[PDB]
């Protein structure tokens, strides 16, 4: 949230280990996607003109 | 009688056909037209829980083998035999060094576990070791706990474990088993270990079918997925 | 339009395209499951004849 | 039994908190029992 | 020696050698070099259990 | 183009000197490494001030 | 010939009661899950002819349940 | 070490005088021969040239 | 099938000069296996 | 993988193999006669003074030979080659096989045993 | 009040004893280990092992031992798979640099399950939101019996005249 | 776990998440971690119960740097979220006041 909340006062102190722990789930897009044989042989989603 | 199918790949190819096959299909054409073992086994096994895979016993057996392939059982046997010794007696020092060398050789793989067990049983059936263990048990206060804890620590330090800190969990298991009074401390069952090692070279401690039935083979069968008496899913 | 022996042979072989169901049921068809042979008979009659105006 | 199951489901949909008593009494639990199908053998 | 080296006709030995020739032709230069599949080193064709 | 990466790192540390109350030599250094790697620090840190955010974006 | 079409040979794979694999079949049910196929929507399966199993009309390429319902759908309802 | 082995008088003297103070390991000629006779990795060569 | 027999076999195998001895051979030469007789 | 782990990278001599014999035996895994396996006996050796012998049953000839070689390398034994042979008679009775090995300035035995003597390196 | 306060302070300061540590301390005795005439040494060993049980490596080893013994289930396998999917590749490399971090990431809550640190919460009958029609106040329910023979749909509405019927 | 199968949707049980989070709060013995978990709980959509309010109040009443005004603000926030102020919570508020 972009608005300060009164409970945020009692949050745990920002320690370097915990700061590095909030980026663990940050995954790169090349890791997100994977190109397979189905992708290589995928059919056209539109109507082709010639093969 | 029986037609020749020739399932061998070397009995169905001839130079005359290969001459025309090579021009159309070759390495260049194919290139043009085409584009931590424990942890790896564990992730391979658990990836079967995906939406497009199933849990298979093959992967679990593989990861179990990868986890149990070590000789930490024999190393812990040797070091538990060493724990009962007296750090002051010269005979006990000789036995301790002999058993430490045996354990190191087992860990390094220089000596096969069968001959290592021969050495271990010959060392632990000697009268000197038996007398030392008897004195150790007779003493009102003994050094067995310190000996086994130091054995775990040296197993970590000397790299005699698959992972650095597995020895301490193994020590915890050893203590909780000692709470059961299975055998006196320092008197392992040699007959039991011999029976184990005679068979196993390394000491350790709606049906799914790969071939679906065919219509000719099975008369009245539908399949492993069909439900004859289904319910109403919310 | 073949005998039981011929039909069984063609089913055990790969000569007819049929879909095996339970040997002691009514099958996939809702008309069969909701009355049986006579009900499917009546439905066939209704489709063939008893839907036209017949001027 | 079918009527009771339908009424229990309707009650659960209407008042959510009634789900616990009916479920504990097994009124939304369907039984998959089915009479034997036709077969000339028998 | 007869058991270890079964006799085979030349018309079939030629086919057997052509099979490995075709496999090496299909393989790329880097694959052959890494796997040590060369004109002098033997290369396996089939290996299965039944 | 005439300022080295060590200079850039020191400048980033000077800009974010008082952004973490705990260990600066580790917190700010890890922040700079993640920023240079390209992680969405702006998205994950909405509390940063205008100057801190501008320095991170630059 | 006409029969010349039915002569393409298939090469054997390269390695390194009946019909059942003991290792996979004897795996505990409570761990393996009472499933014989991936839990994808049933519209992707077609009862195979002459074989007592169900294959997919799309060779592999399984689509999850979320690929058929609108985004963030409750119980995959439309 | 192989370069020093196959170098001439002036070059090998320069190498020896420059490395007389560096704490180089005592390497037998057998290790050098083994390393030199090890075949190159064609896959690594392909990766490097593609990169 | 004896520690002494294994040691003797390894020793006479090394004595040929065409077998690199393992470390445990020299280590057991230093600390011989415990004997059961002579008591 | 033919050479066992304890012998891995320790032999400094190029061994040679000798196949003594082949035959066919019957293996019965089931209560009935299960199948037939080829029984191969062989021995590997080098003239430097190292030799071993093996015997194995396997479904195929090549697999039987490989298993016999593995057993031979597991059971390899050696002798000291300083006098190129023994220096005193040795008489051994093993399962009724009475074998006498004696010193001599020449290698004296039938060919089947002379091959073994050459494998061990006993030229005398 | 002083004895109560010192007791409370001791309870608060005392480190949380793990379930495995408590089980070992209860099952084992100084006589079984032979340190009968050594209370100090016995207590030292007990504290040493109890505090060593709380490390991440011990939990990872125990979880892997239970996995080898095959004491998990489908839910545990799915949780492990989701934990593995959650972590990124750079994080995977960083945790595999350590000997146990990558294993513990995928065995998380499973080491907790086998160590007993898991929360003890009551799982009751599922309660879902009402599916009543906003305009008519009609709830629809289903009833099936005897296979495809008895099928009924129940429409239920509130009656504010207290004269409701079926 | 987010349900990706109809069988999982049959047990998603958005109400039972309240019991799960109450158990988690009772398991955690640190107020900052408890409050972080409560923030996740209230931004996820979990229907907060009376038990979670009781545990939150009884853990916030004993804190090194806690403010009674903040405790009452937390109570008001929980009541507005939907928790029922039972007698245990009433007495905890009474002793804090």
């Amino acid at each position: 949230s972009n608005t300060e909340h009164f409970l945020d006062k009692y949050e745990p102190k920002r320690n370097a280990d915990t700061v590095a722990d909030k980026y663990r789930t940050t995954k790169q897009i090349t890791e997100i996607d994977k190109w397979t044989r189905y992708d290589s042989a995928r059919a056209d989603n539109y109507r082709p003109l010639s093969i | 009688n029986f037609p020749a199918h020739f399932i061998k790949s070397a009995f169905t190819t001839d130079p005359l056909k290969e001459k025309q096959k090579a021009r159309f299909s070759s390495g260049g054409e194919a290139m043009r037209e085409v584009q931590d073992t424990e942890f790896q086994a564990l992730v391979e096994f658990i990836e079967g829980a995906s939406y497009d895979q199933l849990i298979s016993g093959r992967r679990f057996k593989k990861v179990y083998d990868v986890l149990s392939e070590n000789d930490d059982m024999f190393i812990w046997l040797c070091h538990t035999a060493m724990s009962v010794l007296n750090p002051g007696d010269m005979r006990s020092r000789l036995i301790y060094n002999h058993l430490r060398i045996l354990a190191e050789s087992v860990a390094s793989g220089e000596m096969t576990q069968r001959t290592a067990f021969r050495f271990f049983e010959s060392a632990v059936r000697s009268p000197a070791y038996r007398e030392i263990a008897k004195r150790q048990l007779e003493g009102g206060a003994a050094t067995r706990l310190a000996g086994i804890s130091a054995a775990a620590d040296v197993m970590r330090r000397m790299g005699l474990t698959r992972r650095p800190m597995s020895s301490y969990f193994e020590l915890y298991q050893r203590i909780v088993e000692r709470s059961e009074a299975m055998t006196p401390w320092g008197f392992p069952p040699l007959f039991q270990f011999e029976e184990r090692l005679s068979l196993e070279p390394r000491l350790k401690f709606r049906r799914i079918f790969w071939i679906p039935p065919t219509w000719n083979r099975a008369g009245r069968f539908l399949g492993p997925h069909v439900t004859l008496y289904p319910g109403m899913t919310p | 339009n073949v005998s039981y022996w011929t039909m069984n042979k063609m089913v055990r072989g790969g000569n007819l395209l049929v879909h095996r169901v339970h040997y002691t049921g009514w099958g996939t068809d809702s008309h069969l499951k909701k009355g049986g042979w006579e009900h499917r008979w009546n439905k066939v009659l209704q489709r063939n004849v008893l839907q036209y105006s017949r001027i | 039994f079918a009527l009771r199951m339908a009424v229990a489901n309707a009650l659960v949909k209407l008042i959510p908190l009634t789900r616990i008593p009916l479920k504990k009494s097994g009124l939304l639990s369907v039984d998959r029992r089915r009479e034997r199908g036709q077969f000339p053998g028998y | 020696d007869r058991w270890t080296h079964p006799q085979e006709s030349n018309l079939e030995q030629a086919a057997r050698g052509s099979a490995v020739l075709a496999k090496r032709l299909s393989m790329t230069v880097s694959e052959m070099h890494d796997r040590q599949e060369t004109a002098e080193n033997p290369a396996t064709l089939d290996r299965f259990y039944y | 183009t005439e300022t080295t990466e060590q200079q850039r790192r020191r400048y980033f540390e000077t800009t974010m000197a008082d952004v973490f109350e705990l260990d600066p030599r580790k917190t700010v250094r890890d922040e700079y490494e993640r920023v240079k790697l390209g992680l969405p620090v702006h998205l994950k840190n909405p509390q940063y001030s205008l100057g801190v955010s501008q320095a991170v974006y630059d | 010939y006409y029969w010349s079409r039915y002569r393409m040979p298939t090469q054997m794979p390269k390695f390194d009661n009946e019909f059942i694999d003991p290792i996979d079949d004897k795996f505990p049910m409570s761990i393996r899950g009472p499933l014989v196929r991936p839990d994808v929507p049933e519209d992707q399966y077609v009862d195979s002819w002459y074989i007592c199993t169900s294959m997919t009309h799309h060779m592999g390429d399984y689509r999850p349940w979320s690929a058929s319902a609108p985004p963030n759908a409750f119980r995959f309802r439309p | 070490k192989r370069e020093l082995r196959f170098a001439g008088p002036v070059g090998r003297r320069a190498i020896q005088e420059e490395l007389q103070a560096a704490e180089l390991p005592e390497v037998l000629d057998e290790e050098v021969n083994r390393y030199h006779d090890l075949k190159l990795n064609m896959m690594e060569i392909e990766r490097e040239v593609k990169a | 099938y004896e520690p002494w027999e294994h040691m003797k076999r390894m020793g006479r195998l090394v004595g040929t000069g065409f077998y690199i001895p393992p470390e445990w051979y020299n280590h057991f030469r230093m600390f011989p296996p415990i004997n059961h007789n002579f008591q | 993988d033919l050479i066992p782990k304890e012998h891995r990278g320790r032999f400094l001599c190029n061994f040679q193999l000798n196949i003594v014999a082949y035959d066919m035996r019957v293996v019965k895994f089931s209560p009935k006669d299960h199948r037939q396996w080829i029984y191969c006996v062989l021995y590997v050796g080098s003239g430097k003074g190292i030799a071993g012998w093996g015997r194995a049953v396997a479904p195929s000839t090549q697999e039987a030979k490989k298993e016999a070689i593995r057993e031979a390398f597991s059971n390899i034994i050696a002798v000291d080659l300083e006098q190129e042979g023994p220096m005193y008679p040795v008489r051994v009775n093993a399962d009724g096989v009475r074998v006498l090995l004696y010193p001599a300035r020449r290698i004296v035995a039938n060919f089947r045993v002379a091959d073994i003597l050459c494998a061990f390196g006993f030229q005398h | 009040e002083a004895q109560a306060l010192v007791q409370r302070t001791l309870e608060c300061i005392s480190r949380p004893v793990s379930a495995a540590s408590r089980q070992l301390s209860r099952t084992i005795t100084a006589e079984a280990v032979g340190l009968d005439n050594a209370p100090g040494h016995y207590t030292n060993f007990l504290e040493w092992m109890g505090r060593l049980t709380e490390t991440r490596a011990f939990k990872t080893e125990h979880a892997l031992f239970e996995f080898s013994r095959r004491k998990f289930n489908r839910d545990d396998v799915r949780v492990m798979f989701e934990n593995y999917r959650l972590m990124s590749k750079a994080t995977l490399l960083a945790d595999s640099a350590d000997s146990y971090s990558h294993f513990y990431t995928v065995l998380k809550d499973f080491a907790r399950k086998v160590a007993g640190e898991d929360s003890r919460h009551q799982i009751g009958v599922r309660i879902d939101e009402a599916e009543v029609d906003p305009e008519t106040g009609i709830a629809v329910g289903r009833g099936c019996a005897d296979g495809e023979k008895y099928h009924f749909t129940a429409l239920l509405r509130e009656n504010r005249d207290h004269n409701g019927i079926i | 776990l987010e349900p990706c199968t109809p069988r999982e949707w049959l047990q998603f049980s958005h109400r039972n998440l309240a019991y799960a989070y109450n158990g988690a709060l009772r398991a955690c013995h640190s107020l900052p971690s408890m409050l972080l978990l409560y923030k996740e709980m209230k931004q996820r959509g979990v229907k907060v119960d009376v038990d979670t309010m009781n545990v939150l109040l009884t853990r916030a009443a004993r804190h090194e740097h806690i403010q009674v005004d903040d405790v009452f603000l937390l109570f008001d926030e929980l009541v507005a979220l939907g928790a029922r102020p039972d007698l245990a919570a009433a007495e905890t508020l009474h002793t804090v006041l």
